[PDB]
């Protein structure tokens, strides 16, 4: 089987390589933002890795099984977003999260501005658990970028 | 074709930098995935 952790999305149909995004290992099941990928398949070596669960509205795909990741943020906690940008070490960067305020409820944010191949890089409890993913967000009005902290439901 | 590569582990790094802001924004999700801003 494939290790657990953080992993590149890499395409070779632009030019040269490039990094479109960033998932989740876990439990044998790759977690990425749907924009990432668009639902397509994926390869992980000489092996092939299927579209399990998607929903656009979510902006989440899993892949090999259904969606593993459970942990939410606290509403109190620093966490750490384990940024993996593009051609670049991956970086942990600790953070007080904002607050989303939707009118189905409230979800944590993240104010932190990566390149766009960063989508999909994985936002951390205190404790190592994924709490969500980085990259569906918004642009304030001083143009900086604010993520959600996108989390899914294991079923 | 995409291809996914290792970047490391999932593991809080103790000595982390610690930087951003905490901003609290009404915003609205729509079906196509897109949050905006409500003002
Ligand atoms: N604009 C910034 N200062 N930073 C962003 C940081 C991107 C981090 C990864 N996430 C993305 O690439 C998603 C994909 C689409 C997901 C949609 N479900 N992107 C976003 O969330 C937002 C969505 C905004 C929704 C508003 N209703 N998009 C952008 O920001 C693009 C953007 C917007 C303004 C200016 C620039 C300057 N190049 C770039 C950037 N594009 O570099």
């Amino acid at each position: 089987e494939t290790t657990d952790g953080v992993y590149r999305v890499m395409t070779r149909r632009l030019l040269g390589s490039t990094q479109v995004g960033v998932g989740v290992m876990q439990e044998g099941v790759f977690h990425t933002m749907w924009h990432v990928t668009k639902g397509a398949a994926l390869r992980s070596g000489e092996g092939r890795l299927d579209p399990y669960w998607g929903d656009v509205k979510q902006d989440l795909v899993s892949y090999c099984g259904p969606w593993k990741l459970d942990a939410a943020w606290d509403g109190l906690s620093e966490v750490q977003l384990l940024a993996v940008p593009p051609g670049e070490r991956a970086k942990n960067i600790q953070t007080l999260p904002g607050i989303f305020k939707t009118k189905d409820g409230d979800i944590g944010a993240v104010a932190l501005d990566y390149p766009a191949g960063t989508s999909g890089s994985p936002i951390l409890d205190k404790c190592g658990r994924v709490i969500g993913l980085y990259g569906n967000g918004v642009v304030i009005k001083n143009g900086s970028y604010v993520s959600a902290i996108t989390q899914g439901k294991r079923e | 074709d995409m291809y996914i590569e290792r970047a490391g582990d999932i593991t809080w790094e103790k000595d982390a930098e610690v930087t951003g802001n905490s901003p609290r924004l009404d915003v609205a999700l729509d079906e196509s995935g897109d949050f905006s801003l409500v003002e």
